[PDB]
């Protein structure tokens, strides 16, 4: 009997390029998979959905790359943690995993032009907005002094 | 004032019950599992319970949903058998489970609206009275309706509740539903003073508290039958009184009253009822609907906002500041050189 396996990161990152490894051990022929990540306690809205066939040329292994969006106001509630449900339908056989999501969209590095400032002077500071892969993105930041 | 204790997630592990049997015993197998997943995903207490077990109930209640349509009669009715005469109570309670179950998985809606049209067309008199012919084999799930002095009041209030939460799905499908709602409400507003059992006052207060009118004498008699201002207690079994206090807390949450809610809350918390057992189906469904609605309405979407505007003679504008419960702008500092 074939075993259908999914491998995803332990936490997931909102608005970031996440990857899942989709395998079918001891399978035969093309196995068409559809992955769908929904919210966990509701399961009434699809956060993302992708489709990928599994060919025996790669010995039934593919990888599915999505970007799970940070919409639908599930981040506004700060109580406890947030989870998503990943259902991967390998043909007609579904597998299911509940993965934690982290409110994180990259890194911000603040560089000031000095280290000690005279009163009355001007602080010049750059903010470098990089993603999880350390590449430039365009986001909206809140700056407090 | 948001904070209160809830039912702990390790306490309620014994209500994962596999449904099996006839048209009533599988309903016994449904009801604490369905109300367990509903209370647990309203409380968001999966983290200290086990997330993958959430998937297990998601097929286990489907283990009843593949069964109960086999026990659906072809006249859009529900009975204990296919040759059994249908019940008003069993069809109303099937609709009461199934309209509570569509918030997680909905499959078919014509069974619910067809059963609602069955209780409107066959069991609703023009007086506004639902009547029970009683073909129910087991009296365990009937609860406080069983062995009650005013059976017609509590029965018609229960069927008005059972019609009323399925109104928002079968509004377009059933058009005669608000007429039967108005007839049942006009029956319920007549003999509210003639009740002497606080179970009937509690279930009629919930059936008249839902999206309509209740008068000063009606609300005053609903308030004054609360013994020690926290419980609706009658001679009989304790589960009937627990179901009465749960209907009373649902009534007090529906009327947006937050003063009489917390003594009923501490009385339900000190009762330590975790569900399960013999003859406990009504009690187990309404306790977790009561604190599931409390965990919906316990912040009550308060969201405290001060729209504080400071006007200066130094500048030509008044600057407003909207302090919300959102922590993006909690405190702000304004600097004035004059």
């Amino acid at each position: 009997s074939p075993m259908y396996s999914i491998i995803t990161p332990n936490i997931l990152r909102l608005e970031s390029e996440e990857t899942m490894v989709l395998e079918a051990h001891d399978a035969q022929g093309d196995v068409p998979v559809t992955v769908t990540v929904h919210d966990f306690p509701g399961k009434k809205l699809v956060l993302s959905s992708e489709k990928t066939v599994l060919t025996p040329a790669t010995n039934h292994m593919g990888n599915v790359t999505f970007t799970i969006p940070a919409n639908r106001e599930f981040k506004s509630e700060k109580g406890r943690n947030k989870f998503v449900t990943v259902q991967a339908t390998f043909g007609t056989q579904v597998v299911e995993k509940v993965v934690l999501v982290s409110l994180q969209s990259g890194y911000l590095f603040i560089q000031t032009d000095k280290t000690i400032y005279t009163p009355g002077s001007t602080v010049l500071y750059r903010i470098f907005t990089v993603n999880h892969k350390l590449l430039p993105v365009g986001r909206t930041v809140m700056v407090n002094i | 004032q948001m904070t209160e204790d809830a039912v702990d997630a390790e306490r309620l592990k014994h209500l994962i019950v596999t449904p099996s049997g006839c048209g009533e015993q599988n309903m016994i197998g449904m009801t604490p599992t369905v109300i367990a997943v509903h209370y647990l995903d309203e409380t968001e207490q999966w983290e200290k319970f086990g997330l993958e077990k959430r998937q297990g109930a998601l097929e286990l209640i489907k283990k009843g949903y593949t069964q109960q349509l086999a026990f659906r009669q072809p006249s859009s009715a529900f009975a204990a058998f296919v040759k059994r005469a249908p019940s008003t109570w069993l069809t109303a309670y099937v609709v009461k489970v199934f309209s509570l179950a569509v918030n997680l998985i909905a499959i078919d809606s014509q069974v619910l609206c067809g059963a609602v049209k069955w209780l409107i067309l066959e069991k609703q008199k023009p007086d506004g009275v639902f009547q029970e012919d009683a073909p129910v084999i087991h009296q365990e799930m009937i609860g406080g309706l069983r062995n009650n002095n005013e059976k017609d009041m509590a029965l018609t209030a229960f069927v008005l509740i059972s019609l009323q939460e399925a109104k928002d799905i079968c509004e377009e499908q059933v058009n005669s539903l608000p007429g039967s709602i108005t007839k049942a409400g006009d029956f319920l507003e007549a003999n509210y003073m003639n009740l002497q059992r606080s179970y009937t006052v509690a279930i009629a207060g919930y059936a008249l508290a839902q999206m309509g009118r209740l008068k000063g004498p009606l609300l005053n008699k609903f308030l004054t039958t609360a013994k020690d201002k926290n419980r609706w207690e009658d001679p009989g079994k304790q589960l009937y009184n627990v179901e009465a206090t749960s209907y009373a807390l649902l009534a007090l949450l529906q009327l947006k009253d937050f003063d009489f809610v917390p003594p009923v809350v501490r009385w339900l918390n000190e009762q330590r009822y975790y569900g399960g057992g013999y003859g406990s189906t009504q009690a187990t469904f309404m306790v977790f609907q009561a604190l599931a609605q409390y965990q919906k309405d316990a912040p009550d979407h308060q969201e405290l906002n001060l729209d504080v505007s400071l006007q200066l003679p130094s500048r030509s504008s008044k600057i407003t500041h909207r302090i919300h419960w959102e922590s993006a702008s909690l405190l702000r500092s304004e600097e004035t050189k004059e």
